[PDB]
């Protein structure tokens, strides 16, 4: 088992007949632990606001998220737990684990409660993991 | 530096 293989097979595979179009898992300092072939390449200052809004619900949300520069609408979450985003007909999960970031990011047909469905379960089974 | 990979579920 690789970090590789957990982004293919545990959060690019199937859901509902649907796919996520990019995922990654990286560790909350910012580095990538395993990426899709064209995840975004995520800012410094993005991953600071990913952490701080953790940290305190809402300080994203006036002001948008941001993933490669693209700007998300933040939508309802879990705080300190669970960012959801929407741009369009797509959107994104940030499932936060004691010690990484799980990413999820979708296209249309895929739902946002698709995205929630793999992006999360696999984060609750790293924070069971000790991680 | 990344942990190991846990085992798969």
């Amino acid at each position: 088992m690789s970090w590789q293989s957990y982004v293919d097979d545990h959060l690019m595979c199937e859901v509902e007949g649907n796919h996520l179009t990019h995922a990654a898992i990286f560790g909350q300092d910012g580095s990538v632990w395993a990426q899709s072939s064209a995840f975004p390449q995520l800012k410094p200052a993005e991953i600071a606001g990913i952490n701080k809004d953790f940290e305190e619900a809402g300080h994203l949300a006036p002001t948008g998220l941001f993933l490669g520069g693209e700007k998300y609408m933040v939508v309802q979450g879990e705080a300190g737990a669970v960012i959801r985003g929407k741009k369009g007909p797509g959107g994104v999960t940030i499932k936060k684990t004691t010690q990484a970031l799980v990413f999820g990011i979708y296209d249309e047909p895929m739902t946002g409660g698709q995205c929630n469905l793999v992006v999360e379960r696999l984060g609750d089974y790293l924070i069971e993991s000790g991680l | 530096p990344p942990p190991p990979p846990p085992p798969p579920p």
